[PDB]
């Protein structure tokens, strides 16, 4: 582990004098109660008003 | 000093099939040579003679 949820491995050399490391992370999002989370969709974002 | 009167040379056969790689200029990534040192299976061995009387 480096990070809280991540790690870094050594994994050995492939006869061409090159190694390999392997970085994982594990992540997932819990809901608890769905009143809790909302989403307005259809927003555009390409008007524009006048001032005269 | 031999301990037990038998005296057993070990030799090395074929020196010139290892093989090594080395690089003039600008190195590349390919791959290795993989190689080992061979012992002869039959080394001669030297037994302790007397002279007595």
């Amino acid at each position: 582990e480096q990070a809280p949820g991540l790690s870094v491995r050594f994994t050995g050399i492939n006869r061409s004098a090159i190694a390999s490391y392997l970085v994982t992370l594990y992540t997932s999002l819990a809901v608890l109660t769905d009143d809790a989370l909302a989403v307005l969709d259809g927003v555009a974002v390409d008007q524009f008003h006048e001032y005269q | 000093p031999v301990e037990a009167g038998i005296y057993r040379v070990n030799r090395v056969v074929n020196p010139d099939r290892v093989a090594i790689h080395s690089e003039a200029g600008a190195g590349t990534e390919e791959p290795l040579p993989e190689t080992y040192v061979d012992y002869e299976t039959h080394p001669r061995e030297y037994t302790l003679r007397s002279i007595s009387t």
